[PDB]
């Protein structure tokens, strides 16, 4: 019933700031395609670009969700910069193809595992891609990936929060609401739903070297990072 | 957050 609304208004918003690997059309780059470099310039050029351009998007996504523009300008900012590369993180793995080892970014770019590593994710590869075949075998719809999504942001334990309590409480509703579609969906599977809820804690530890790897980008990259990126992980 | 601020009110 209400459940049922709040589920569609997020299958909506992430549906609608998504596009899917199905509707998108692949292609590829030559650049470094098979040799591990520390940077290549070409690929962190294409990779920054399309992160500014998925940053704008996951801003419009968390608009959509109930309550989110009722908390306190402050606690959206602290929100949406907290769970910034928890999202983006998310959202590339949602596009990994097993068989070429790839990921597909927003406008069909299709890099693989060398050219992620070689885009900027370095250190970060390995665990990145180990989350995307973690996360595949789940088989997870735009409702599902939606929802984790929310919860990821909608997190009352992040640091310098204004009103943490208040944030508790619009997350509870988040809980709910995918606990009870995802044993509607896999009503076989009742591990579903606690083995979905450990991804956060996967991206958040993924998320929390990802901000390490920021530190030490910063200083190969030539100039300085986009305004954009600079204000959400600065 | 010039930019976030102009995006979350737009
Ligand atoms: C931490 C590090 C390496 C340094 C700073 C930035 C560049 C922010 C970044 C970004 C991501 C990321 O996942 N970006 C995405 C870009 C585009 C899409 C899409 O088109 O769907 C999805 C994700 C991962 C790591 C890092």
């Amino acid at each position: 019933p209400e459940v049922g609304e709040l589920i569609e208004k997020v299958r909506k918003a992430h549906q609608e700031t998504f596009p899917a690997l199905c509707q998108l059309g692949k292609y590829t780059t030559n650049n470094s395609s098979e040799q591990r470099v520390s940077l290549d310039i070409d690929l962190w050029d294409k990779f920054s670009e399309l992160s500014t351009k998925c940053i704008i998007k996951t801003v419009e996504f968390a608009k959509q969700l109930p309550g989110f523009t009722t908390l306190t300008i402050a606690d959206q900012i602290t929100l949406l910069k907290a769970a910034c590369l928890d999202i983006l993180i998310l959202r590339i793995c949602t596009r990994y193809t097993p068989e070429q080892d790839t990921m597909t970014f927003s406008d069909g770019l299709t890099l693989n595992r060398t050219q992620m590593h070689n885009a900027g994710f370095g250190p970060l590869t390995d665990l990145v891609f180990a989350f995307a075949n973690q996360l595949l075998p789940l088989e997870m719809d735009d409702a599902e990936t939606g929802l984790l999504s929310a919860i990821c942001l909608i997190c009352g334990d992040r640091q310098d929060l204004e009103q943490p309590d208040r944030v508790d409480m619009l997350q509870e509703p988040l809980l709910e609401a995918l606990k009870v579609y995802v044993r509607k969906r896999r009503p076989s599977r009742p591990h579903m739903f606690p083995k979905m809820l450990m991804k956060i804690t996967d991206l958040r530890s993924i998320s929390a070297k990802g901000a390490e790897r920021v530190i030490t980008l910063k200083m190969e990259i030539p100039g300085s990072m986009p305004p954009l990126i600079q204000e959400m992980l600065e | 957050h010039k930019i976030l601020h102009r995006l979350l009110q737009e």
